[PDB]
């Protein structure tokens, strides 16, 4: 457990440390893309109704 | 009869003793072979998450500089697409109303 | 997968570039025929209820 | 844990908006992973501007 949580850290952080640039020369628009995937995928996963309020 | 029962039990308790030391030693090899496997699939692991990850920057590089060159046409898009992947399933209920912009010609001059 | 995601992200730039001038043109059509074509596909996707509010 | 707290916070420390946008829409696609929940939302929604017509 220790060994693999450790890895596992080491990933991340070096996924987390490869986007950021990326984000940080256009924050908008990756905002809105990655937004927009988690949206759709969040709202697939799950059943929905649309009802005023 | 009770002599032979005696000698019988003890024999049997030799036995066990011997098969449970045997079981031990099973089961600590097996123990560090399960360890070391587990440490083997998370460094590969680690590895194919580090080449995820750079894969996702190359193409959010893309992404941004493209989209970018016109944001709220591809916004548009993006959000019609969504609309209709999510709503691709059968599984789900809509409640509309007449008043609602989209059937401002279901109603008759 | 990380070919694949590359692969995918070249080919949607290269689809929204070349669909984007068309646009330009004349927005107010396009986005008009693009708006009523989802718009039907996610009520022809869905149940309906016009109850008036 | 103590190793990875570190670790974390060390990557993490540049910009703390960004990582938290990213881990709350991880955290949104894995807990509503399963089929099993009921969401209600609304057409004025911000999420539906889009459905509404130009």
């Amino acid at each position: 457990y220790k060994a693999q949580t450790i890895l596992e850290a080491q990933g991340e952080v070096a996924r987390f440390a490869k986007l950021l640039p990326e984000y940080k020369a256009a924050p908008e628009i990756t905002r809105e893309r990655l937004y927009i995937e988690t949206m759709e995928k969040v709202l697939g996963n799950t059943r929905k109704v649309l009802v005023n309020d | 009869e009770a002599i032979y029962n005696r000698m019988r039990a003890e024999r049997e308790a030799v036995a066990r003793r011997h098969r449970s030391q045997g079981q031990e030693e099973a089961e600590k090899l097996r123990a560090t072979a399960d360890y070391e496997v587990t440490r083997t699939l998370a460094e590969a692991e680690r590895q194919g998450r580090i080449m995820r990850g750079e894969g996702d920057a190359e193409a959010a590089k893309l992404f941004a500089d493209a989209f970018s060159k016109d944001p709220d046409f591809y916004a548009f898009i993006r959000s019609l697409r969504a609309y209709e992947n999510s709503f691709s399933g059968n599984q789900d209920v809509m409640v509309m109303s007449p008043d609602s912009d989209f059937f401002r010609y279901m109603k008759t001059p």
